[PDB]
């Protein structure tokens, strides 16, 4: 009945000019502050319920966006009512990675390759600083703005984590989600965004996803052909999950990780860090900090800025 | 901004609820009592002093912005509570809430059938005052406690488990008896608390050896003369508070 509200402003300042977002990642639009022209995505909260009030689920993404202030991550300018829903609002950012790669037209450099894996690393660097999971690390979820900077998008599925914790196992999309999830771990932090990072790096040259799973255990077989087989040797007590005997995976694998993709990926530097990105390991997976300090991004061609 | 929701004691006088003619002291009376529903149901409800410190603050901050003339804390209490356990990350079930919430404000009166009109209203009623809740505070939900700069401050002073648990029950006190969280930054209030603690218990922190106070190591602001000032007004309203001092009380 017309409530006081200073710090909620209506979504109508806002004009759309058009969906983006589709199917599964929820209704995203494209729009135009009607004031100063400034373009911004508009996503709406989904209550497909709740049973409960405004969902928990959102209220962890919008505390994750308030947390997260970073060149390389996505900028939540703030959270707009309606005339009942609720949108949240965010800096538009013209280029998405996964239509970029998936456009024949649109060619990278070495040099450019190598900066944006360096944004993506340093971005993830920044979040797992601060305590946050991303748990959603693929092409699809990276975004490049018109002036070259890439930033980490979709938080909807991130979550605080910290130092036996019982994290969800059902995270990340099965083509970039790693081997401790398939094996049941949720007991997982940093490394799983890592692995995401590896699948991403490949991904650059390729065009296209490295691992295509269609379930859980064809992932499984798709990661173990490319990376090696699930071995105590290679991935100590690797034993202890339940559905390590149930796997029934394949036993001769070696890693093939370098030979794969040694056709697509000229430079060796470039195939050592995406060999250290994807270990099966969780533990013995390279991290932001040291992937960073690889040598792939401190030889030439040196990283450039972006334009292609 | 990072003033936003901390007010001058001007700005408290003129609260949304004094432009509705509510004299200064029921309004804090008003809040107090919203503080008392927090922490009874939080209590039943079985969730965390966190949690319940978290609906706390969201109401102050809430009647910094609507008045109790159109939004009465009974109303707003248990939408807060709900607000903030789910925030916390200890959800409690909506119905669960309208349960407890129920027993709380009524005691005699008996549950509606849970497939009632009557009953689906309130439900409603409340995710809606959740919504306006949410809409009042901006989004804002991620609130900074004394408590957490209590313990930080009590172990770097070395004092004893009832100085601590002492400074901690003010620290709460604080916010159930007075609007401090809305004036004074987190860290400065674990100041005051420590410090009417300490006067409380005869404890003194001896001047370190620099010629430092202990204050100095946790906020750069904090002056005794406000320290002195702040503990005599939270001691005032715990001296009001039936049996609140009793249990802090050395009997022995
Ligand atoms: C997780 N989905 C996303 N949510 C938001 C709010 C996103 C976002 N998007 C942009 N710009 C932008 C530009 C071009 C494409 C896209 N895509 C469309 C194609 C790719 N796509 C999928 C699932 O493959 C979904 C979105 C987005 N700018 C800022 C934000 C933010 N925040 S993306």
């Amino acid at each position: 009945d017309s409530v006081e509200c200073p710090f909620c402003d209506e979504v109508s300042k806002y004009e759309k000019l058009a969906k983006i977002g589709q199917g599964t990642f929820g209704e995203v639009f494209k729009a135009r502050h009607r004031k100063t022209g400034q373009k911004v995505a508009l996503k709406k909260v989904l209550m497909e319920n709740e049973k409960e009030g405004f969902p928990i689920t959102a209220l962890r993404e919008i505390k994750i966006l308030q947390l997260l202030k970073h060149e390389n991550v996505v900028n939540l300018i703030e959270i707009c009512r309606t005339k009942a829903s609720i949108y949240l609002v965010f800096d538009f950012c013209e280029h998405d990675l996964a239509g970029l790669l998936s456009n024949v037209l649109v060619k990278f450099t070495l040099s450019e390759i190598k900066r944006v894996m360096q944004m993506l690393l340093n971005g993830l660097y920044y979040i797992h600083r601060n305590k946050i999971l991303h748990r959603d690390m693929k092409a699809a979820n990276v975004l490049i703005t018109r002036d070259g900077v890439l930033k980490l998008a979709d938080f909807g599925l991130a979550r605080a984590f910290s130092l036996p914790n019982r994290y969800t196992n059902r995270v990340v999309t099965l083509w970039y989600r790693p081997p401790e999830l398939l094996l049941g771990e949720r007991d997982y932090g940093p490394p799983i965004d890592l692995w995401g990072a590896g699948c991403i790096m490949a991904e650059m040259w390729t065009r296209s996803p490295i691992m295509q799973g269609n379930t859980e255990q064809h992932q499984l077989a798709l990661i173990s052909q490319l990376c090696g087989s699930i071995t105590p040797e290679v991935w100590p007590n690797v034993d202890n999950y339940e559905l390590y005997e149930k796997l029934e995976l394949v036993k001769g694998q070696k890693r093939k990780v370098k030979d794969r993709l040694k056709a697509y990926v000229r430079d060796p530097y470039a195939l050592d860090l995406i060999d250290k990105l994807l270990v099966l390991d969780p533990a013995q997976r390279i991290d932001s900090d040291d992937a960073l300090n690889h040598d792939f991004f401190w030889s030439d061609p040196m990283p450039s800025d972006l334009k292609g | 901004n990072n003033k936003r929701w901390y007010f001058t004691r001007e700005q408290l006088e003129n609260s949304p609820s004094r432009r509705f003619g509510v004299d200064p002291d029921k309004e804090l009376s008003y809040r107090q009592q919203a503080a008392n529903l927090l922490q009874d149901m939080g209590q039943r409800l079985n969730v965390s002093q966190l949690t319940i410190n978290t609906a706390i603050v969201y109401m102050h901050r809430f009647y910094m912005i609507q008045s109790f003339t159109r939004f009465p804390g009974n109303s707003v209490a248990p939408a807060a509570l709900f607000l903030a356990a789910k925030v916390e990350g200890q959800p409690k079930k909506l119905e669960h809430v309208i349960k407890v919430a129920h027993t709380c404000l009524h005691p005699q009166e008996s549950l509606p059938d849970t497939r009632s009109e009557a009953y689906l209203q309130q439900v409603q009623d409340l995710v809606i005052l959740e919504s306006i809740i949410l809409q009042t505070l901006g989004f804002e939900l991620t609130i900074d406690h004394p408590h957490t700069h209590v313990v930080k401050c009590t172990q770097l002073v070395r004092a004893s488990k009832d100085l601590a648990q002492t400074s901690y029950f003010m620290a709460t006190n604080s916010l159930h008896l007075t609007t401090f969280s809305l004036q004074y930054t987190p860290p400065v209030v674990a100041c005051v608390c420590i410090h009417l603690a300490c006067k409380w218990s005869n404890w003194e922190i001896p001047v370190s050896t620099d010629g430092k106070h202990w204050w100095e190591y946790v906020d750069a602001t904090v002056t005794l003369e406000l320290l002195d000032e702040l503990t005599h007004e939270l001691l005032q309203i715990l001296e009001k508070t039936p049996n609140r001092l009793k249990r802090i009380w050395n009997w022995r």
